[PDB]
């Protein structure tokens, strides 16, 4: 079935691999070579998760947990039941995600639109690859990656964070959080602004973009503009994820102490370290 | 190098836009400010005008009195030494009364009383700012969506500093005013309550915080990808669907099997963000008042 | 089953209702679903069509009610390539000229978008008193180069969104002395030229023309913007790697 305006866009073309061989849809979904690739990677990854659940003895999705190899395996391969399944599933997930992004690129090309969306999605993939690939390789073991389980990967975040004291003191982490909070603030404001113009007070004509500019100028003295706010939302969310990847790629590679030490440089500067009083004297 | 419309190539400038009037009391609207070529690379260059008004000045006066009360406490904690001030800036903290004082307003100035005074001023600053987000939209004939979304943020802030402390029985439960101290407060809160990762309202709050970045990256990128058809002019696209709105929808339909409208994506957006602090506020409010230990509580449910 | 259990189960019920509301709200355009031959589809999925809402449009422009009866309001020069569903529909003529695929346009109002004061939102800079280039390379006077690396014309004006103070189109003079509008988001201003990857120089004259020299309608914008973007696919045989 199609949306009422959709047929005119379902033309051949835009694929990057395979010519027209995979150039078709299944219901609403576009296929393409990377749709087929996505299906293969995802189906196999899901099969190996089911395998690992069989070995674990549970079908409870809240208990299934696929653990990476023990640290002693270093960067080597491991037996299926002792980290190998995690290893193959990780390859499958990487393959599915990258195939997803390239499928989007084919969709972008058939529709004649910019490539911003798979470019943005690539930041999420790089954050995933930081945690399971780049950081484990640089630390010397797959076993530093997170396990694939609903609650056990939260225990991994807890264990990893408290290895460094209060992880709040990681400064790149502070920047990432600031981008995450500011992004949600901006998303709330942007959704509210548009809806407040399109759904005005009862008894009113639909507002214009000039009402949006005026509202935000009256409120805080600046309106970033309709183009500006979408650039801004993209930059905030991408920067949060960039600084997330940055705060973790340095943790355990070039920084090993309690993160609260980083700022203590400021504390013990020779010209005020020993002044009696305050907090740091 | 194909152009991607993240930064402007050619800036243009004309007479300042003074804005819509509708029912805005122009007596309280400043003149227009200067233009910023720096900002014009990314968004609009025009600064101002801003609306003042009684609620604004009350909010500003009170918000500055909050900031000054904390600041004066910091100078006192620093022995009035400016170098000690700058050195320990992030370590100072205006702390609430000790638990012995309960909800009493009799805690002496230097042991919690100044925290109460700063909190009074903050309480007045936020709620009059909230009134301002409502009255600015109403003066312009607009929906009240901004004030309603802002209420969700205020909900979490009210829980942290007011509602939960009162239900727990003492101001000592409230968040202190300092950079590092309020971070230490946050860490301690979770340890005291049996791992906040197992507070299901905390897990929802995270789902919507991550989901807000997921959605704004999706939507921001989508609108830039269709800005070559005027996509960011979302109101007229709502009124009169164009090829921008149609291609944006079909990208997502073809990618994930369903899609939005130019209007409806902004409903997805406002709820994704609002639910962050809505669920978050519920999660904090239940901590200690109802659930002592989220991990233990989770295992029994 | 304490208050926290009651809260969390309640919230999940609320969330299921919110998602159902959000999805139906996002069916105000394009639904009901159609078969590939344009007739209504039998399977519309589990979410029902939203009930109509109305927007009263400013400046005497009337009212929009959505959902409402939907029509492309234009001929679509495409034909099925398959009896069964899910296969591409192939252009029967010149897809760029017929406005299909990535060249598609929508039958928007043949009127200009207006600002909050009821004035045309987009105007050529020569008709916009006080507007000027404020930073970056001024493209006026530069030659415009296509993806065949040949020159198609000269930039004679910038069309500006007045309320957002934004360049939206370059007005380009062709060899015959007519002009076309080029979307600002589809050009790269360089020090000595404006390069347009999307079109080869021979396709610039096919850009749909505007009926008035000082304004552009939403319908015309859609046709210009669709045509030019459509060149990424359909002028690719002319694009030098
Ligand atoms: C949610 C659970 C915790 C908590 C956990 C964290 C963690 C963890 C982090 C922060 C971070 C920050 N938090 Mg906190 N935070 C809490 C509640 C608050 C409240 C409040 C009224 O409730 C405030 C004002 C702040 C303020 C701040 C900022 C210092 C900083 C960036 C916030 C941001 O991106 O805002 C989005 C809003 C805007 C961009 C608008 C402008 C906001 C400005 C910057 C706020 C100014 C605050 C203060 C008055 C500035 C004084 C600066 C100098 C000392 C003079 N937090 C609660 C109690 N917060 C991060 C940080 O950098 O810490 C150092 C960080 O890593
Ligand atoms: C006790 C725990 C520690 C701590 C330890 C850590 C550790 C350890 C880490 C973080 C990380 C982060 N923490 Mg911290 N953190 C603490 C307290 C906080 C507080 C707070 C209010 O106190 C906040 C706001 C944060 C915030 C954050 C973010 C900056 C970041 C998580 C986002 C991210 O990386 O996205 C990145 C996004 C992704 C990884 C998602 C990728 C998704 C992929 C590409 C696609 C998936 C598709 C899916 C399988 C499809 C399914 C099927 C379909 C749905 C149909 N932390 C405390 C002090 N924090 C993490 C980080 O920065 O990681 C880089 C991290 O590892
Ligand atoms: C990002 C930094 C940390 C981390 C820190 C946290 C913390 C802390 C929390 C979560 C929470 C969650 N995380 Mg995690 N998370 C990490 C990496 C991941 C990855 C991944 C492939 O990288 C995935 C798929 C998940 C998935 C999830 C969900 C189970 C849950 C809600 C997230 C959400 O809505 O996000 C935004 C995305 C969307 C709204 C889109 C829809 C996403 C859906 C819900 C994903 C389902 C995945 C499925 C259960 C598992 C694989 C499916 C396959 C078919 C087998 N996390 C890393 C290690 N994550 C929360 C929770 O409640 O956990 C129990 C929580 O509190
Ligand atoms: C060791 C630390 C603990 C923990 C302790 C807490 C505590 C404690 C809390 C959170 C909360 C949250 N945590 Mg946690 N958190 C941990 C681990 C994590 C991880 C992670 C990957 O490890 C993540 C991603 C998160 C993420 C989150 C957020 C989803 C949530 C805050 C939402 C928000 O927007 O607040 C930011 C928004 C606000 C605080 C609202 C602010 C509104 C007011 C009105 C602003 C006024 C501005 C003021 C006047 C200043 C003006 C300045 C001028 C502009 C200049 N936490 C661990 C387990 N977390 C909060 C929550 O809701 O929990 C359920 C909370 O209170
Ligand atoms: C970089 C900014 C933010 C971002 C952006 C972003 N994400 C995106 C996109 C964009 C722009 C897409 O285009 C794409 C999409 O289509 O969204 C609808 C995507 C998407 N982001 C998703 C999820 C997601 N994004 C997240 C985060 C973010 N995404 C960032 C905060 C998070 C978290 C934890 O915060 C999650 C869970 C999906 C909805 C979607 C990608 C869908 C996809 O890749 O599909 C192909 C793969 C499958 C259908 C299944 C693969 C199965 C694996 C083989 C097995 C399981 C492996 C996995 C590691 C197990 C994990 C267990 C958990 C319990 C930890
Ligand atoms: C849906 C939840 C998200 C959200 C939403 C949200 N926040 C909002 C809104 C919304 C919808 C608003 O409408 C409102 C707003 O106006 O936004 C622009 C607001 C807002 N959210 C804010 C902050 C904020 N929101 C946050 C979070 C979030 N807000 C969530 C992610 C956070 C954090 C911790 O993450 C913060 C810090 C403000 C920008 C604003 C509320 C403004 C307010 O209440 O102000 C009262 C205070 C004052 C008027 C003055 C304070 C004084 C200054 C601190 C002093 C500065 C120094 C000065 C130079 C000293 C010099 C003095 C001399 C000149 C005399
Ligand atoms: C203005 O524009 C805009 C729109 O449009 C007008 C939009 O739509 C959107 C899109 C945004 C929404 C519709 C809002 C809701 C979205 C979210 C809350 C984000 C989270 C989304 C999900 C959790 C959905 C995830 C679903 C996925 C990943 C697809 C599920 C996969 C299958 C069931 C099978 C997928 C098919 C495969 C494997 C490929 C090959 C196909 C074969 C069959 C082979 C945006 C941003 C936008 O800005
Ligand atoms: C240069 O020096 C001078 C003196 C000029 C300055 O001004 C410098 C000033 C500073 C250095 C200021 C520095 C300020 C900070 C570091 C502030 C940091 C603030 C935070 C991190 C905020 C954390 C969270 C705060 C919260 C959650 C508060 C909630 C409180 C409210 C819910 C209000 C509760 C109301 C109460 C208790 C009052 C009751 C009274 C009634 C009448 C209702
Ligand atoms: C006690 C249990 C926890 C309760 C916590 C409540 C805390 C305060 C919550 C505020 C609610 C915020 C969610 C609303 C966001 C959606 C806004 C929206 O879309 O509103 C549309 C409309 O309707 C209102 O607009 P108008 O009709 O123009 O006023
Ligand atoms: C098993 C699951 C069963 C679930 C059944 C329903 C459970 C209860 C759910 C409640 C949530 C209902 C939808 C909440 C969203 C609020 C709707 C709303 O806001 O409507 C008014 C709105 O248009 C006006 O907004 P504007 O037009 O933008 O002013
Ligand atoms: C008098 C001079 C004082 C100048 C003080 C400057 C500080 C204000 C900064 C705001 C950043 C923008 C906040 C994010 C805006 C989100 C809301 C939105 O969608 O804006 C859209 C656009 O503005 C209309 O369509
Ligand atoms: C303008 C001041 C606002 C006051 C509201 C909060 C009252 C707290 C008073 C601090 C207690 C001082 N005292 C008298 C007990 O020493
Ligand atoms: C308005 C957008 C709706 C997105 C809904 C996201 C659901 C995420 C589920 C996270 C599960 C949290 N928990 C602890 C209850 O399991
Ligand atoms: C967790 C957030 C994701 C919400 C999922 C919304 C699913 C909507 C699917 C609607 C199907 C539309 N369709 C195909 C009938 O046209
Ligand atoms: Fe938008």
């Amino acid at each position: 079935a199609l949306l009422s305006f959709e047929r005119k866009y379902r033309v051949p073309g835009g694929t990057l691999v395979g010519g027209n061989l995979f150039d078709f849809w299944v219901g609403p979904f576009y296929v393409g070579f990377f749709g087929v690739a996505t299906f293969f990677f995802a189906a196999l990854g899901i099969i190996l998760i089911a395998w690992s659940a069989v070995l674990q003895g549970t079908w409870n999705p809240q208990l299934i947990s696929v653990y990476p190899p023990a640290l002693e395996y270093g960067l080597g391969g491991a037996p299926l039941a002792k980290g190998g399944l995690w290893q193959i599933i990780t390859i499958c997930a990487t393959g599915a995600f990258v195939s997803w992004a390239l499928r989007e690129v084919e969709i972008c090309r058939k529709l004649g639109i910019g490539y911003h969306i798979p470019f943005a999605f690539a930041f999420a993939i790089l954050a995933y690859l930081t945690l399971v690939l780049f950081r484990p390789v640089m630390m010397g073991a797959w076993g530093y990656a997170f396990p694939y389980g609903i609650w056990t990967h939260l225990d991994w975040v807890s264990n990893t964070g408290y290895t460094y004291g209060n992880f709040h003191y990681n400064p790149a982490h502070m920047i990432a959080i600031t981008f995450f909070f500011t992004n949600a603030l901006a998303l709330a404001l942007h959704g509210a602004l548009v809806l407040s113009a399109a759904n005005p007070e009862k008894g009113k004509e639909m507002r214009t973009p000039d009402h949006e500019d005026t509202f935000f100028r009256d409120l805080v003295g600046y309106s970033i503009g309709t183009l500006g706010i979408h650039r801004l939302g993209l930059l905030l969310s991408l920067s949060a994820v960039f600084f997330s990847a940055l705060c973790m790629i340095i943790t355990g590679t070039i920084w090993f102490d309690q993160w609260v030490d980083w700022w203590q440089w400021w504390v013990k500067l020779p010209w005020w370290a020993n002044i009696p009083g305050g907090i740091n004297g | 190098a194909e152009y991607q419309n993240i930064f402007t190539q050619v800036q243009v400038r004309g007479p300042a836009d003074l804005g819509m009037t509708e029912d805005v009391n122009l007596a309280n609207r400043s003149g227009v400010g200067p233009f910023s070529t720096l900002l014009g690379w990314f968004g609009n260059a025009q600064l101002g005008p801003i609306y003042l008004g009684s609620l604004g000045v009350l909010s500003l006066f009170s918000g500055l009195m909050w900031f000054f009360t904390i600041g004066i406490w910091f100078w006192y904690q620093a022995g009035w030494n400016p170098a000690v001030f700058l050195r320990d800036l992030f370590f100072f903290s205006l702390e609430p009364p000790a638990p012995e004082y309960g909800l009493s307003f009799a805690a002496p100035l230097k042991e919690g009383g100044l925290w109460l005074i700063a909190s009074f001023f903050m309480f007045v600053a936020v709620w009059s700012w909230w009134g301002r987000t409502y009255l600015r939209a109403q003066a312009l004939g607009m929906g009240k969506h901004t004030a309603w979304a802002f209420l969700s943020a205020i909900w979490l802030w009210m829980v942290l500093g007011f509602i939960r402390p009162i239900l727990m029985g003492s101001w000592s439960e409230a968040v202190p005013y300092g950079i590092f101290s309020h971070l230490d407060w946050t860490n301690n809160f979770s340890l005291v309550h049996g791992n906040l990762f197992y507070n299901p309202f905390h897990g929802l709050s995270i789902a919507f915080l991550y989901g807000s970045a997921l959605l704004f990256a999706m939507h921001g990128a989508t609108i830039l990808a269709v800005s070559r058809f005027g996509g960011e002019r979302e109101l007229e696209q709502i009124a009169d669907r164009g090829t921008a709105a149609e291609r944006a929808a079909l990208f997502w339909r073809w990618t994930m099997g369903f899609n939005a409208t130019m209007e409806g994506i902004h409903r997805w957006a406002i709820w994704m963000a609002v639910l962050v602090t809505l669920t978050g506020g519920i999660g904090i409010l239940l901590s200690g008042t109802v659930v002592d230990n989220w991990y233990v509580w989770g295992q029994n449910h | 089953f304490d208050l926290a259990s009651l809260a969390i189960y309640s919230f999940w019920i609320f969330l299921a209702g919110l998602i159902y509301y959000l999805q139906t709200e996002n069916m105000r355009e394009g639904y009901p679903l159609e078969n590939e031959d344009g007739t209504p589809a039998a399977n519309q999925g589990p979410f029902p069509l939203p009930k109509p809402k109305t927007f009263i449009l400013p400046h005497g422009r009337g009212t929009l009610t959505v959902p409402g009866p939907e029509s492309e309001d234009r001929p679509i020069a495409l034909a099925r390539t398959a009896v069964s569903e899910g296969f591409p529909h192939a252009p029967t003529g010149d897809p760029m000229k017929d406005g299909v695929g990535p060249a598609s346009w929508v039958a928007r109002r043949d009127l200009p978008e207006l600002d909050g004061h009821g004035h045309n939102k987009i105007k050529p800079m020569k008709a916009a008193a006080g507007f000027h280039v404020s930073a970056g390379k001024n493209p006026i006077g530069l030659p415009v180069r296509g993806c065949d690396l040949e020159i198609a014309g000269k930039v004679v004006d910038i069309w500006v969104d007045i309320p957002e103070q934004m360049a939206r189109f370059l007005e380009v003079e062709l060899k015959d002395g007519s002009t076309r509008l080029l979307p600002m988001q589809m050009v790269k201003v360089q020090s000595n030229r404006v390069h347009v990857n999307a079109l080869s120089s021979d396709l610039f004259a096919g850009i749909p023309t505007i009926k008035s020299p000082t304004e552009v309608t939403l319908l015309e914008e859609d046709k210009i913007c669709g045509y030019v973007a459509g060149g990424l696919m359909y002028a690719a045989p002319k694009r030098k790697s």
